[PDB]
RNA sequence: UCUAGAAAGGUAUGUCUAAAGU
RNA sequence: UUUAUCAUUGAACUAUAAUUGUUCAUUGAAGUCAUUGAUGCAAACUCCUUGGUCACACACACAUACGGCGCGGAAGGCGUG
């Protein structure tokens, strides 16, 4: 027989046609991918820290340090630490997801921009992603969603959008800040500028 | 009949290479040419018939040196390179690229070295392929991809992550368009430090004990002395932030707001 | 303070004019009265908001109107007000003198 | 290093093994499973060799120092045709009382989880 | 026991190297619980010299079954 | 018959980045598409070494699975549930 | 078996006149239906008359160049006539079955109560009151929804897409029973 | 010649039916 | 220290070769990148990870060479229940 480990449930006899069905199952899909992220989180979010190896201080560093002076240690309440690792957790988090993406953007009506960043119709990865769209063998996956695909199709030339400018652009934005430092930007500009 | 020979009795061929050889500096004209001579291999892989693949390249080397400034084409004709088997073709297309464009453009290198990432496999002489992207095309407004992408081969290939430091240093003087995720690096990666003896990996220690009146060889309580040195070197850091903020808008509001087209586009066309 | 009630569940055949008359002149006089309407239909979505000067006037209406049945069902009357790392810069304007205007070319 | 005398290979998981193999090359690296066909699951090894060049400094004839290539790779699997001989270098990150106290610990979360698959099942 | 996965690279050109130093092309028809393969038209890359109208390869000697067409 | 760890965790690794040396020399590294039970892999996007380093590419490859000396699989599945010593399956069918 | 030497040696063994009962002919024209279903679940057990494989190149080799044995056609045609319109009885079986459903009591008083609720702006009254009874028919569907594949004799849905109708009907049944009725409109075209 | 009763499940899949407010 | 493709021909050309050797060109096969590389040799500096940073003491021992006669911990050897 076979035993899906991640699953917990068990089956028959184990032939390649009924093990290779369960492990595209969309079931034992969201049970590995619960697992794995749960693995990653808990050994970043494990401190391990050094074992701790205290020596007998001698007696010139103890008259240095004992003439110095003495620091103020700053700690907090149960809510305000909670509340405070709450928000690191989450800033950690959208640094590892975003990423700059702003030559996507920024060529946006080059003339042979559809081979390049399409990512259809790359000649490299180009067969991997039209043969990883996957069945979508339900009806109400597909009818869910009721906007248009916009695919860019690879035979695209110079011709169509001769003029870039007079379809009409968008300005790119401005450069993120820290909302944190946010107070310390220049408080007027420099030309007067509407809208 | 195969591909290469029902491709040249077709009557669309004759006219499509009519009209590119009587008006060659016109764009549309080449990529109807080769879309069409694309199109006619629906199948492209390793097999298809070389009369036909020597013409595909005899097509895109002459539009790529008739248009030498057509920076999606080079990316292009070396991923078709790539794809056809030999790696060793796809090197030396990217670097007639970059040096058509004279070494300064940043697409090329971002591409260059998203390629090469896969297929150098020695690790020196990829960091000097980073190192002469980062001397030629460093300083781009835009570059926020070549550096993220630098770093992010610091961090997986390197065990000792003092190059980290040390590059992420050299980015937080640059004013980059996007120059806050490389301040939260910073930021984020202070804050998650330990001891005492890891403050050296930003500065040496006579810059720390002289400028910043910090010790790293203090021993006794360092709890409190620690959470000092953190927040001494947040503020240098918000300092340099506040130096570089103050470039990067002043640049944004001033002249980089006001382009909007970056890319080659044809001869044909008029700016703005 | 511009004091926001946030009231809801209101019925179809309610008003701007009805949700200002159960507002104002009520334990107040309130300064406006928004039901939200459909964009492109106009039917009302059954909230809207309420704009009270003084916060005293608008928990005095808070507890009173909590319930209470307004053209055919009880209006729900909810206060409504009072983490990224990048947010976009923000910066003030240097009022157009001949200087400072971009457009100057004299 | 000492391995006691009754120690087979099923016994030295968590080890660092040493693994030569077919070719002169050496994987030395931690041990964590095993098979019939002894093809081990090392899990930092580091593929070692000595070259074609310095392989005269080995030839029989102050000490003799050979530069062999460090090669890292996670978490190999072997195949188990290409092995010659397995030899322990390195004890365990944990000691023997320890890893007693963790496979209590384990096993009885183990029997937690199960108690309670069956009684919510049951419910 | 179990046959190898190979209906993808069924009546297609593939690439293969036979006992390591030697490569042989050829259209693939069949294979076997042993990779032993048969494929038709078989001309080995070196100038290179075809063997016959059909060959049976023993599965003992591949290392490695490169697929020059589409699959 | 029964598989053990090995061959086992070489099935947890359908889908992702594997770089396996075979017996020839050869380097072979992509994503790995189907593998069997007698370690025959195959191998969707790969970046092939040959022996004397001169690497080329090809779209897929079908090693047999005697010629593999090595495969290397990404470093999460240290953390694979075969791993763990002291299971409780539930009840058999 | 468990050493593949073993499969081999079976495989070659059953490698190495033509006519009476011990070879199924039906296999030998092709496609015995008694192989083509054998482990799905309209399993018939196991072909009676055994399949051999040297028997079936010699007759690759005799309808290639040689002759044609008309007694096997019509042996086959038998055995394919016999169980397509076996079959055929199934799906009327299948489609009674929906019929059986659609003629239940309960459910045509109910309609019955509906409708005689159904009896200018009488007929605006009538068609309010028809378009409730249509949804209560349409109700009735919704605890259904069943057409029936009309090759296999099995149930089918039109709400569902078109790529779950792909994964039926690339199965062992349908494709079995597909080349069942292929074969029955070749013979049945050939004969008359 | 020595007394034939074939399983009953598992996983994958869609659809129906349904349970929620502020 | 040591390497950086061959051919067909032209002009000349030492020359058993598939004009090899030599300078310049055409055409032709395929053609990992690297030459700040590769291989050999030696040193210096910096940075990581690991542990009893334990207790008593600041002392005159030893031919059978050395009280192995403090509390522990890690690993192995041997014996008993
Ligand atoms: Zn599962
Ligand atoms: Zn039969
Ligand atoms: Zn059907």
């Amino acid at each position: 027989r076979y035993y899906c480990e991640y699953c917990h449930s068990y089956l028959t006899h184990d032939t390649l046609s009924v093990r290779k069905s369960h492990l595209v199952g969309k079931n034992h899909l969201r049970i590995t991918a619960d697992y794995y992220r749960n693995k990653a989180r808990d050994i970043i979010n494990k401190h391990n820290h050094k074992r701790r190896h205290i020596g007998k201080r001698g007696r010139k560093e103890r008259e240095n340090s004992s003439q110095n002076e003495t620091l103020k240690v700053t700690c907090l309440s149960n809510k305000e630490k909670r509340h405070i690792m709450h928000v690191k957790k989450m800033n950690q988090k959208e640094l590892a997801q975003t990423s700059i993406d702003t030559l996507k953007l920024l060529y946006d009506g080059s003339p042979g921009y559809s081979k390049v960043f399409v990512d259809a119709n790359r000649f490299d990865i180009g067969d991997l992603v039209k043969a990883s769209k996957l069945p979508q063998r339900a009806n109400e996956k597909s009818a869910h969603h009721s906007f248009k695909q916009t695919s860019r199709s690879r035979d695209e030339t110079c011709e169509s959008n001769p003029f870039p400018r007079l379809n009409n652009p968008k300005k790119l934005e401005p450069p993120k800040i820290l909302s944190q430092w946010s107070n310390t930007i220049p408080k007027t500009s420099i030309f007067y500028s509407v809208d | 009949m195969d591909k290469y020979t029902a491709l040249i009795h077709d009557e669309n061929f004759s006219t499509l290479t009519l009209n590119v050889s009587r008006y060659p500096k016109s764009l549309a004209y080449w990529e109807k040419l080769l879309n069409y001579i694309v199109k006619a291999s629906a199948p492209i892989c390793k097999s298809t018939e070389p009369q036909l693949l020597k013409l595909i390249r005899c097509t895109y080397s002459s539009m790529l040196n008739e248009f030498p400034y057509l920076e999606n084409y080079y990316i292009d004709f070396a991923l078709l390179e790539y794809k056809l088997g030999n790696v060793s073709m796809s090197h030396k297309i990217f670097q007639r690229g970059l040096q058509a464009f004279n070494q300064r453009s940043l697409l090329l290198w971002t591409s260059y070295l998203k390629f090469c990432n896969n297929v150098i496999s020695h690790q020196k002489q990829l960091f000097k392929k980073y190192e002469t992207a980062e001397e030629y095309v460093g300083l781009h407004f835009f570059s926020g991809e070549f550096w993220d992408l630098y770093l992010e081969q610091i961090s997986s290939r390197c065990t000792s992550s003092k190059k980290y430091w040390n590059v992420l240093r050299k980015i937080l003087e640059i004013p980059l368009h996007s120059f806050s995720k490389f301040y939260a690096l910073w930021l984020q990666r202070i804050d998650d430090i330990m001891d005492l003896k890891q403050l050296s990996q930003l500065t040496s220690k006579d810059e720390l004990l002289k400028k910043l009146k910090i010790d790293i060889n203090y021993s006794g309580r360092k709890g409190p002395y620690l959470q000092d040195a953190k927040k001494k070197l947040k503020k240098i850091t918000k300092e340099m932030y506040m130096v570089v903020q103050y470039q990067v808008l002043e640049i944004y509001s001033i002249f980089e707001s006001k382009i909007y087209i970056n890319y080659y586009t044809s001869p044909e066309t008029l700016v703005s | 303070n511009n004091c926001s009630i946030f009231v809801g569940d209101l019925a179809p055949n309610v008003t701007e004019s009805q949700l200002f008359e159960l507002f104002i002149n009520r334990y107040a006089s309130t300064s406006h009265a928004k039901i939200v309407h459909d964009q492109v239909t106009g039917m009302s979505k059954g909230y809207g908001f309420v704009k009270f000067t003084n916060s005293d006037e608008q928990q005095l209406a808070l507890s009173e109107m909590q319930g209470v049945f307004l053209n055919g069902r009880a209006i729900k009357v909810g206060p409504t007000s009072g983490m990224s790392q990048f947010i976009y810069p923000v910066q003030q304007q240097p009022s157009l003198n001949h200087f400072t205007d971009p457009n100057n070319t004299t | 290093i000492q391995v006691a005398h009754s120690s087979r290979l099923a016994n030295l998981i968590d080890y660092k093994l040493r693994v030569l193999t077919q070719d002169g090359r050496v994987y030395i690296g931690q041990l964590m499973a095993f098979d019939k066909h002894m093809n081990l699951v090392l899990n930092e090894c580091i593929e070692e060799r000595v070259p074609k060049t310095q392989l005269d400094k080995l030839r029989p004839r102050t000490t003799l120092n050979i530069k062999v290539e460090k090669r890292v790779l996670g978490l190999t699997i072997l195949r188990g045709e290409q092995i010659l001989s397995t030899v322990v270098e390195d004890k365990p990150l944990l000691s023997k009382k320890e890893r007693l106290v963790r496979d209590k610990k384990e096993k009885k979360q183990a029997q937690k989880q199960t108690k309670l698959r069956k009684e919510k099942e049951k419910k | 026991v179990s046959t190898p996965e190979l209906k993808k690279y069924m009546d297609k050109k593939i690439l293969l190297n036979i006992n390591g130093s030697r490569k042989v092309a050829g259209i693939l028809r069949g294979y076997d619980i042993f990779l032993n393969v048969v494929l038709d038209d078989a001309m080995e890359i070196n100038n290179n010299h075809q063997l016959g109208l059909q060959t049976v390869i023993r599965g003992n000697s591949i290392i490695s079954l490169e697929a020059l067409d589409a699959i | 018959t029964m598989n053990g760890i090995p061959v086992k965790l070489l099935n947890e690794a359908q889908g992702h980045i594997v770089s396996l040396e075979l017996t020839t020399g050869a380097t072979y590294r992509g994503k790995l598409v189907e593998s069997e039970d007698s370690m025959n892999v195959q191998l969707r996007d790969v970046i092939a070494t040959e022996p004397q380093g001169a690497v080329t590419h090809m779209d897929q490859i079908f090693v047999r699975g005697s010629q593999i000396k090595f495969i290397v699989v990404p470093d999460l599945l240290k953390n694979a549930p075969l791993f763990k010593k002291n299971s409780s399956r539930p009840m058999p069918p | 078996m468990s050493t593949p030497a073993a499969e081999q040696r079976k495989l070659v063994e059953q490698l190495m006149g033509l006519h009476d009962p011990k070879i199924c002919k039906s296999y030998l024209v092709g496609e015995c239906p008694y192989d083509l279903f054998q482990g799905t679940k309209q399993s018939l057990g196991k072909c009676p008359q055994m399949h051999l494989t040297k028997h079936k190149i010699q007759y690759e080799r005799e309808v290639k160049q040689g002759k044609t044995f008309p007694e096997f056609e019509r042996e086959y045609l038998a055995i394919l006539s016999r169980f397509v319109n076996e079959c055929n009885g199934q799906i009327s079986v299948a489609l009674q079955n929906l019929k059986h459903t659609a003629e239940e009591r309960m459910k045509i008083q109910q309609v019955t109560e509906e409708l005689d609720v159904l009896d200018l702006i009488s007929k605006r009254k009538e068609v309010a009151k028809r378009v409730r009874n249509i949804t209560e028919n349409v109700g009735q569907s919704a605890q259904q929804k069943l057409q029936v594949c009309e090759v296999c004799g099995a149930y089918l849905s039109r709400l569902d897409t078109d790529r779950r109708l792909a994964d039926h009907f690339l199965g062992k049944i349908h494709l079995g029973y597909v080349k069942m009725r292929e074969d029955y409109d070749r013979l049945m075209k050939n004969n008359r």
